[PDB]
This record gives C-alpha cells, sequence and structure tokens, in this order.
C-alpha cells in the first residue's frame, strides 16, 4: 500500500499493483473529490531539510514507490480554490444554478458567484473556478 | 466556518463508500472497491449554516493498530452503517457502538444508525430490529439507499445536528 495526500487537506491509501502507473492508481480518488489529473502533479515526500517533496511523472510505476509517502498538489497558478459561501437575499431576480428555480433566500460564493438553494448545496461543484 | 469531523464505520460491503460519494458527488459507485482509508472534505449548508464536513471513510475489517484508535479519538460524529440484506452486518453494529465509547472514554458520543440498500427487495433485517437497537442507544435510525439517493442527506445532516446539540453542553 501507499499513503497519498490529496489537495485540500484530504488523503487516501491505494493498493499497489506492479506495472500500474500513479495516474491509474489515483484516477478514481481524484475524480470523486472533484479534481482532475490535468491540474495536478504527484510528488514523493522527502524527509530531510533540503526540499520537502520531489515531483514524479504520472506514468511512474507505483511499485517503485512502495515504502514511500506521496502527495498530490495543484499545479502553479491554477484557477482553482475553495468556495466562500455567504447568505444573500436576491432582490434582483435570480435563479438557482443547480435546479434553475426561483431563488429568493439562498447562498452565494463571494468569489465565483455560484448561487444556490439550501437543499442544493451538495450539488455545488467542489472546486471554485476563478479566471479573474 | 465551523467544521464537523465525521467518521463512517461498518462492516465490509454495506455501502459506506457509496453513501459518502453519493453525498459529495451525487454519483452512485456501482463497482466494489474495498476501502483502506479515504478522507473527504465538502462544504454544505445545514439549517442555514455553512458547514465544512470532514468525512473519513473507513475499511470493513480495519487493522487494530494505533491508526484505528487515533481517528476514533479525533472523530466528532460516527455513522454506523449496515446493510438490510446482510444480517451479520447488523449484528456487528453493537461492537462498533461499544468500541467508540471505550476509545473516547465518554458517553453521549454523537451517533446515527444507518440501514443501507433499502432499494433491494431481499430484506433480511426487519425495521423493527433496527429501531429497537437505536432506541436502546438513544440515537436516530435512518434507512438509506445509495443507489437511488434516498435519505442520504438525511443521514449525514442528522449526525451533524447531533454534534451541534452535543457541542452545546455548558
Ligand atoms: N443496490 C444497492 N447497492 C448498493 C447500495 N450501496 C452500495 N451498494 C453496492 O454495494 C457494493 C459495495 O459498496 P461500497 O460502498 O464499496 O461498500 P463499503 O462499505 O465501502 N465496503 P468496504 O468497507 O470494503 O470499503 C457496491 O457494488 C455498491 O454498488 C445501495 O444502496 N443499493
Ligand atoms: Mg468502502
Ligand atoms: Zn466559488
Ligand atoms: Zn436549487
Amino acid at each position: 500500500t501507499i499513503r497519498v495526500f490529496l489537495p485540500n487537506k484530504q488523503r487516501t491509501v491505494v493498493n499497489v499493483r506492479n506495472g500500474m502507473s500513479l495516474h491509474d492508481c489515483l484516477m478514481k480518488a481524484l475524480k470523486v473529490r472533484g479534481l482532475q489529473p490535468e491540474c495536478c502533479a504527484v510528488f514523493r515526500l522527502l524527509h530531510e531539510h533540503k526540499g520537502k517533496k520531489a515531483r514524479l511523472d504520472w506514468n511512474t510505476d507505483a511499485a517503485s514507490l512502495i515504502g514511500e509517502e506521496l502527495q498530490v498538489d495543484f499545479l502553479d497558478h491554477v484557477p482553482l480554490t475553495t468556495h466562500n459561501f455567504a447568505r444573500k437575499t436576491f432582490l434582483k431576480l435570480a435563479f438557482c444554478d443547480i435546479c434553475q428555480k426561483f431563488l429568493l433566500n439562498g447562498f452565494r460564493c463571494q468569489t465565483c458567484g455560484y448561487k444556490f438553494h439550501e437543499h442544493c448545496s451538495t450539488k455545488v461543484p467542489t472546486m471554485c473556478v476563478d479566471w479573474s | 466556518m465551523t467544521e464537523y469531523k465525521l467518521v463512517v464505520v461498518g462492516a465490509g460491503g454495506v455501502g459506506k463508500s457509496a453513501l459518502t460519494i453519493q453525498l459529495i458527488q451525487n454519483h452512485f459507485v456501482d463497482e466494489y472497491d474495498p476501502t483502506i482509508e479515504d478522507s473527504y472534505r465538502k462544504q454544505v449548508v445545514i439549517d442555514g449554516e455553512t458547514c465544512l464536513l470532514d468525512i473519513l471513510d473507513t475499511a470493513g475489517q480495519e487493522e487494530y493498530s494505533a491508526m484505528r484508535d487515533q481517528y476514533m479519538r479525533t472523530g466528532e460524529g460516527f455513522l454506523c452503517v449496515f446493510a438490510i440484506n446482510n444480517t451479520k452486518s447488523f449484528e456487528d453494529i453493537h461492537h462498533y457502538r461499544e468500541q467508540i465509547k471505550r476509545v473516547k472514554d465518554s458517553e453521549d458520543v454523537p451517533m446515527v444508525l444507518v440501514g443501507n440498500k433499502c432499494d433491494l427487495p431481499s430484506r433480511t433485517v426487519d425495521t423493527k430490529q433496527a429501531q429497537d437497537l437505536a432506541r436502546s442507544y438513544g440515537i436516530p435510525f435512518i434507512e438509506t439507499s445509495a443507489k437511488t439517493r434516498q435519505r442520504v442527506e438525511d443521514a449525514f445532516y442528522t449526525l451533524v445536528r447531533e454534534i451541534r446539540q452535543y457541542r452545546l453542553k455548558k
């Protein structure tokens, strides 16, 4: 097995089959957490003073990393972050971005502007997309 | 933003991972991938409050090491899941109850009994059996179905309210 730390204070433990790349081991774990491998990179955690982690190719055989501890992190300057929800009364006519129904008293992300009902909160995408 | 550290425990194949992924993704995992250790984080709104759920999906038969006793110590609420078509999984609920009460060395640990796979017609655990076990514990009981997403939000939101009421001890 290999312990892999994932973005946003998450983690998972994957089984090691010889020949299976790191991409194929972490594909399901990333998709379930609303993450894409195209925006991430896998690192091998070092345990010294000079450097915390070393980048690995997504096609690296996971069998060559048994006994190590991996960490998946976002690439540099990716337009992904966490939402910042806040209560809002929509005086101007607004509709929920999930069910396309009338939204009078709901919630809104102060960054991306995602507006939704209370009972629609689970269907909101996990990652906040901000392209300025 | 307040945080709630939830722990999902139960026997193997009862649908612990299917209920969690259904909550944070609205997607039903049809395959069986046995869990080892998976931590998830999702922002939801429960009773008009922005909550940060930190869900820890555990394994069916987990190693009785210091790792298992550690997440039970830092867990604030526990979801006890059993399959209604698996009587042995319902019998294992008693062990999880007493195990959580011993590692935390306290009572009134927020807990919810969850009967999963209620969409199947081959029911072997009667609803009366689970309600009698839940009432003797003082914890709510909920029948869920990760396939059709029936009362999946009700299972986790109930556990969060149990933690809110437990945090008001003063
Ligand atoms: N019909 C039906 N099948 C379900 C339901 N929930 C889970 N399953 C099925 O049950 C199987 C096992 O599910 P899973 O979530 O992996 O169980 P688990 O408790 O996490 N097992 P483990 O502890 O080994 O990781 C899967 O094939 C899944 O599709 C449900 O509500 N209805
Ligand atoms: Mg599982
Ligand atoms: Zn946002
Ligand atoms: Zn809505």
